[PDB]
């Protein structure tokens, strides 16, 4: 269930990071707040992605290095 | 790009790039996690040893092939052998090839299905197609005609074709290959005191079976000079010393091939399959199967093999057809040679199934036009 | 030890005339101003104990650069300061390892000697084009022309 | 000459090596938080009619939706290229281990105390 | 903080701090309560001298081992010899220091228990953990597979690794080992008038085996050659005079080892319960461990022994595999090298069984997870 496992995770993520939103009933400072929650969730998601660019490059580098070591050491 | 040849098959992985003359990476396809407990700390000891590298560490391993008859088994090692594959021994990402496996005739769908859906979500190659693993050693030979008998490991098919024609009404797969070989040389060599029961003993076997073993022209008569003289006996050196003297064991054993009853099969010999796969065809096409008959197959490389069958089939045969048996010298890698052949033509360019047609129509648009 | 050698480093020369005055007090009858093995060992079974004669010689091979075996004044006082040990955990191998990444500029997994030209003018230190071949010998062992991770550890092995 | 000089070059090489990298990771940082902030579209919180606060409100949430998708997917991109980084290390390990375990230095006994119980306080250095 | 690698063995304690080369203090582990009367008042006579201390005074002691055969028989006594390790050879309070005690392989689990439950109560340590003795002997030598005969002083056993991964149903332990060569030197010496008696005397006798015997190439032209000539007999003089001369008794004692039938028991000697362990092993790994046969403990180092162990088994073993005895000169200590060296590792300061842990689970611990 391995791939199940994936989709349900991302179906989840969907409605985990997400949650249910109903704007019907918020009023105007309500409305104001829950905007300011999801450009902050955007904001806190783009810091993400760039860490894990900064890691996938790091990740590349160090990869590089080992196949350097693996090629030297034979 | 280039596109990526892979052949599954059941025994050994053979791989590489298409329009290339061999294999780049050929290895075993077994799994084998370890059995004891281990000590060292800090030794590096993984969970799964996969491939070639399995062949070595073999004494304190548990080696399990995934893929039993043709269909596959054991769904996570077949994954694991493809990822293996892929990263270590091609070092090529696939996101940026197309493959092209191979199947045996007849297999069960959901075998197939289950290839392409790994292939287009796990590995998420850009586009695969399925062939069968006969018209591929067809190709290999440079023929367009001909009936082939690929005896793999881990089954025997003999797929008539004529003109490019496939005859689906003719084709009989038997179940019987060069496991089934290995298994029952390692029973027969019991009657000289020399037990291999581990599953790590069975490739010592399948050595065993590689290096001496050969098919007798005349049975009767070989068994019959086996237990006269002595000529025959040809010794060999297990991994450890201790040399062991192979006598009659030598042509008995292949020669279930030809006589199934020995392993208590019903079913009979290579040798009148094939005869029988020819006379399902049409009465004006009979002539050309005679003549053009193709071997493929690892299984088919026993010394004296090509002169047995022929012998056989011209017994069976009407005296006025001429029977002529194709036994290339690169019979092992035949079928992944036609593959290469066949992926690096231009018409066969648009056959692929393309990933947006797997994502309309499911993994059952394998068995639609795009075959 | 090391560190109290280098703390020394900034003293006179005639520290070394109180240490050989010193080592006098201890086991009185040295000549030469060489401690072999069986100076050291008389003196520290004086004192109750026993270094091998292994150490002792693989010490005066390592302090050994021209293969004289013996040992000059610096030299003695080095030989002096070995008979304990204090370099403690080689500073540490991460920052090291993450040094040695920063060091790759081109990324290609290895150092050559224009990236340590370039490293030491960085640096900035008074250095000459000698002691560059001494570290690029010290660090290249195979003469490649390049660094590897395990002979990047090994130059930097024992380093704090 | 003597290894102390060497020895204080490469502590000098090591220790700029640091100092670049702490002023590399810093530059680094700001300008990914420069890039983080451009990214990100501005707030406009006034002058908007409740319906149409609504309105932005829910493609605020469709694009917050899009962006969780996409940190989503890169972020298990990049959980696989550490299990294959870590799969190299561990091969790395083993083509790299076996007798290559560094050994402590504590072959030598306690010479110091010694010296100091037999010659009093004039062993200075320890 | 460092951690403290004890050793307790059978004859000798070996105990130092992780990380040197050789153990700090090794002391003969023998406690002996004087057996007279003693009329001098005020002269400060303690009741139990142990260590080295009764070394020099054993004249009028009765020393007596606490550890028989691995197995640590007079619990009282085995504390007493802790304390005087921890707190005058080390000198160093226990309850800042990890240990690592050694145990033989197969012995009663009861022993181990009360070892681990002592060492978290008395003397109250942070953590401690117990490791199997042939480990760390092949630890030291730098292997990482190799089958290590550990003849100590208690029990000789051998234990097969391959590849870090130990063969649990491959360990053969038996019994003999110096004691028992002392007790048969001790009753072969009578055979020429010196008689010791005496628990003191044992020493002496313990001595002599020591400087003067040694193992014999071959056993029968040893015994043709002692018998005519008198180039073997070598003297030795006892701690008052009375020099005594040993002549055939030499190669005679330790000649035990290879046949146990002198001492009257019925197993075979170590040159046959090595090749006895191998071929209990798998067939894949039989020539790695062949080539890494590696010696360790007090008892192999005999003059000699290296090559008569080589002679042995190449006797025994196909004439095809090589046939190598790894001896280092840091026979003696290597059990210690290697728990200095497995102490000092990054990867296993997760291993040690945690104060709280034994408090949560009982000394029934040391079985479970944290072997
Ligand atoms: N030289 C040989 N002589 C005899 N038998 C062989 C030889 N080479 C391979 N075989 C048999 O053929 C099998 C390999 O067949 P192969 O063609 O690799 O199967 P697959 O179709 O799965 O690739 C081996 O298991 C072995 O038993
Ligand atoms: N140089 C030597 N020659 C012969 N036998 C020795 C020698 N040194 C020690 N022995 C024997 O080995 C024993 C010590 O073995 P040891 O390895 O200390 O046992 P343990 O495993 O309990 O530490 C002594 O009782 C002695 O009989
Ligand atoms: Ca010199
Ligand atoms: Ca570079
Ligand atoms: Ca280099
Ligand atoms: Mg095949
Ligand atoms: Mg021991």
């Amino acid at each position: 269930g391995k791939r199940q496992t994936e989709r349900e995770k991302k179906k989840k993520i969907l409605a985990e990071r997400r949650k249910a939103l109903a704007i019907d009933h918020l009023n105007e400072d309500q409305l104001r707040e829950k905007a300011k929650e999801l450009w902050q969730s955007i904001h806190n998601l783009e810091a993400e992605k760039f860490d894990l660019q900064e890691k996938f490059k790091q990740q590349k580098y160090e990869i590089n290095v080992l196949r350097n070591r693996i090629n030297d050491n034979q | 790009t280039t596109a990526l040849v892979c052949d599954n098959g059941s025994g050994l992985v053979k791989a590489g790039f298409a329009g290339d003359d061999a294999p780049r990476a050929v290895f075993p396809s077994i799994v084998g996690r370890p059995r004891h407990q281990g000590v060292m700390v800090g030794m590096g000891q993984k969970d799964s040893y996969v491939g070639d590298e399995a062949q070595s560490k073999r004494g304190i391993l548990t080696l399990k092939y995934p893929i039993e008859h043709g269909i596959i088994t054991n769904w996570d090692d077949m994954e694991k052998i493809w990822h293996h594959t892929f990263y270590n021994e091609l070092r090529v990402a696939p996101e940026e090839h197309p493959t092209l496996l191979t199947e045996a005739p007849l297999n069960p769908k959901a075998n197939r299905e289950k290839m392409t859906q790994i292939m287009f979500e796990t590995f998420n190659v850009p586009a695969m197609y399925v062939a069968i693993q006969a018209v591929l050693s067809l190709y290999a030979s440079g023929r367009t005609t001909g009936i082939v008998l690929d005896s793999g490991d881990g089954v025997t098919h003999n797929v008539p074709i004529y003109e490019g024609y496939a005859l689906p009404h003719a084709i009989m797969r038997l179940d019987l290959a060069g496991r089934d070989l290995t298994d029952y040389l390692m029973k027969i060599l019991t009657e000289r005191g020399y037990s291999f029961v581990t599953t790590a003993e069975r490739e010592i076997v399948r050595d065993i079976k590689e290096k001496l073993c050969y098919v007798a022209l005349d049975f009767e008569n070989e068994m019959a000079t086996a237990a006269s003289s002595s000529s025959l006996e040809k010794s060999y050196e297990l991994p450890d010393g201790q040399v062991i003297t192979i006598g009659n064991e030598r042509f008995r054993c292949p020669e279930t091939l030809f006589q199934p009853s020995f392993i208590g099969m019903e079913s009979a010999g290579i040798h009148e399959t094939t005869y029988n796969s020819i006379m399902k065809c049409d009465i004006d096409i009979r002539k050309d199967l005679y003549a053009n008959n193709v071997l493929s197959g690892g299984t088919t490389m026993y010394p004296g093999i090509a002169d047995r069958m022929q012998k056989e089939i011209t017994a069976l045969a009407p005296s006025t057809m001429k029977i002529k048996i194709i036994a290339p010298p690169e019979r092992k890698y035949s079928v992944w040679i036609g593959g290469s052949i066949l992926a690096s033509l231009s018409t066969f360019q648009q056959m692929w199934i393309s990933k947006q047609e797997y994502d309309e129509a499911g993994p059952s648009i394998v068995h639609r036009k795009c075959f | 030890d090391d560190i109290y050698k280098a703390a020394v480093e900034q003293l006179t020369e005639e520290q070394k005339n109180e240490f050989k005055a010193a080592f006098d007090i201890f086991v009185l009858g040295a000549e030469d101003g060489c401690i072999s093995t069986k100076e050291l060992g008389k003196v520290m079974r004086m004192l109750g104990q026993n270094p091998t004669p292994e150490e002792l010689q693989e010490m005066i091979d390592e302090v050994d650069e021209d293969g004289s075996g013996t040992v000059d004044f610096d030299e003695f006082l080095v030989m002096m300061v070995r008979c304990m040990k204090d370099d403690s955990k080689g500073k540490s191998e991460e920052e090291l390892s993450d040094l040695f990444r920063m060091f790759d500029k081109n990324a290609d997994g290895y150092i050559d000697l224009d990236e340590l030209k370039m490293m030491l003018q960085a640096t900035g230190e008074t250095i000459t084009e000698d002691d560059i071949e001494e570290l690029m010998k010290d660090g290249d062992k195979n003469n490649d022309g390049r660094i590897d991770y395990d002979e990047f550890l090994e130059f930097m092995k024992g380093v704090e | 000459i003597s290894a102390s000089r060497k020895l204080q070059l490469k502590t000098l090489m090591l220790q700029i090596a640091k100092q670049e990298m702490e002023r590399e990771a810093e530059e680094r940082r700001g300008e990914k938080g420069r890039v983080l902030r451009t990214r990100c579209q501005p707030l406009e919180l006034d002058g908007l009619g409740f319906e149409e606060l609504q309105d932005l409100c829910r493609q605020l949430h469709a694009r917050v939706d899009k962006v969780d998708e996409e940190r989503y997917d890169v972020e298990a991109k990049v959980t696989k290229n550490i299990t294959e980084i870590a799969d190299l290390t561990q091969k790395i390990y083993d083509l790299r281990g076996k007798f290559k375990r560094p050994t402590l230095r504590r072959v030598r006994i306690s010479a110091d105390a010694m010296m100091q119980a037999l010659l009093g306080t004039r062993a200075k250095e320890s």
